[PDB]
């Protein structure tokens, strides 16, 4: 049922990560969102019915460059 | 290379409250430089971007990770404390 | 580093989306998670978060909100 998606966000300046967190969190079906990773530049989101390709497109349009890094199932 | 994961610092992770706690830590290296790390389930699978390519990575009961990684790259696993 | 838990009245179209966006946009936030079987409590973790400011915004924009924990 639930998906885990991880996105790397470019640190281009002016609170990119905060803005990306906000945009990801606003997506329908989200249960949780966290800033993670060795460089604190990855957003990990868990939820249902999230389209990862659309989420990347929206980040690139509204916040800055972003890359999809992981898609996995969370229903162990 | 055998990389000594016993001396790697833990990932910066978040145990999302609505899904089970994952049992493993993973570490991704490019030519022996740690690129990142995180958590994953044991006895499971994930799709991860490893350098230029998506890789289907499988984990065993002991957090050993298998995949067909691009040249110079590897993703290695270990059990989290207590698991 | 703080964990703040807020219960929000989220009983209509897009409530959780709006609430999550507002919380996740706050300065210093590391994570935001819906908890409880009804996913009606928001757990936010981070640094330098003003719970009064956050609650005020939720009450104005989403609905009734109650502070449950600050640790
Ligand atoms: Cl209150």
């Amino acid at each position: 049922l639930k998906q885990k998606i991880v996105i790397k966000v470019a640190m281009e300046g002016n609170n990119c990560r905060s803005k990306a967190m906000a945009l990801v969190a606003s997506t329908g079906g989200v249960d949780s969102v966290a800033l993670v990773g060795d460089l604190r530049d990855k957003i990990e989101v868990v939820g249902y019915g999230i389209d990862p390709i659309k989420l990347i497109s929206a980040l690139r349009k509204k916040v800055g460059d972003a890359e999809l890094l992981q898609v996995s199932q969370a229903n162990k | 290379r055998a990389i000594d994961l016993s001396r790697e610092r833990d990932p910066n992770f978040f145990d999302h409250p609505g899904i089970p706690v994952p049992e493993c830590f993973w570490f991704m290296f490019k030519n022996n430089v740690r690129q990142d790390a995180g958590t994953c389930y044991s006895s499971w699978k994930m799709d991860m971007k490893v350098g230029p390519n998506w890789v289907h990575i499988k984990s065993d009961d002991n957090c050993n990770l298998s995949g067909d990684f691009p040249p110079g790259w590897i993703v290695l696993g270990k059990k989290r404390p207590g698991f």
